[PDB]
């Protein structure tokens, strides 16, 4: 990055670590976790560390687990201004086909609902822990493979582990 | 009836945060959903909007 | 000492509905088949709700009412038909 490092040193990415010698970093190539999120208007970025938009109005997959069924979740999109170029997202919805096929909502302020009844944080269940963050943020987290993060004002985050 | 509590006066309505507002910034809760106090919303067919509290849904 | 016995929790059980089963613990708090619940719960028949946002309040239909049981002051209401 434009700055020296003597030889024996390790410097650590977020991924892995990297060590100087022969003036050639050697690396690891072992699998990390990515992240999908949603946030602003209708601004995506991918698992792969890609960027898009689409102002779509419906309800939208935004990922699943597709050779087994572990779950799925579904993001729901809605204008949300006087423009047609401002769609914001409302709610999604999280499933988990392990525990009664439940179906979990986290809705537009900071609440959640399962099976429409709505719950108080914390929610230990077996598997899957909600509770706030901030006391303005939900965390969902299922299993150790699995986390979420805030859809009331639509900053959905995901962190999937490199076993999926 | 006519309760005993702990009230606010006639112009501050209750906030879910203890405190009590104006209904300026009193939210709705359209299908239970907390909408802030300027949320315009719409499906593709309906047309909806919260105001002041209430919930001005068209279609 | 020893009278001095207060009451912690109490529950409620409705045969016509899912034939579930209401707990109210001791704070302010409603506990539905183990699961906790945030105020209101309208289902069908029984409404829940705080009162002063300090004291829960069942409804269960128009002949039955409750009261907060969190330290300890339980009511209730019934109706002439029962």
């Amino acid at each position: 990055s434009g700055k020296r490092y003597p030889p024996g040193t390790s410097l650590s990415r977020d991924c892995n670590t990297c060590i100087c010698r022969n003036s050639q970093w050697i690396c690891s190539n072992e699998e990390c976790p990515g992240e999908c999120l949603v946030t602003g208007q209708s601004h995506f970025k991918s698992f792969d560390n890609r960027y898009f938009t689409f102002s779509g109005i419906c309800q939208y997959l935004l990922a699943r687990d597709c050779q087994d069924h572990s779950f799925s979740i579904v993001i729901e999109t809605v204008q949300c201004a006087d423009d047609r170029d401002a769609v914001c997202t409302r709610s999604v919805t999280v499933r988990l086909p392990g525990l009664h096929n439940s179906l979990v909502k986290l809705k537009h302020g900071a609440g959640v609902a399962m099976d429409g009844q709505d719950v108080q944080l914390p929610l230990l269940k077996g598997d899957l822990r909600i509770q706030h963050t901030v006391t303005a943020s939900v965390r969902l987290s299922y299993g150790e493979d699995l986390q979420m993060d805030w859809d009331g004002r639509g900053r959905l985050l995901v962190k999937l582990s490199p076993v999926y | 009836a006519c309760l005993e509590g702990c009230f606010c006066p006639p112009g501050l309505y209750m906030d879910e945060r203890g405190d009590c507002v104006p209904k300026a910034q009193c939210p709705c809760y359209y299908d239970g959903e907390i909408f802030q106090p300027e949320d315009i919303f719409s499906d593709h067919h309906t047309m909806c909007y919260c105001e002041d509290g209430f919930m001005h849904c068209t279609m």
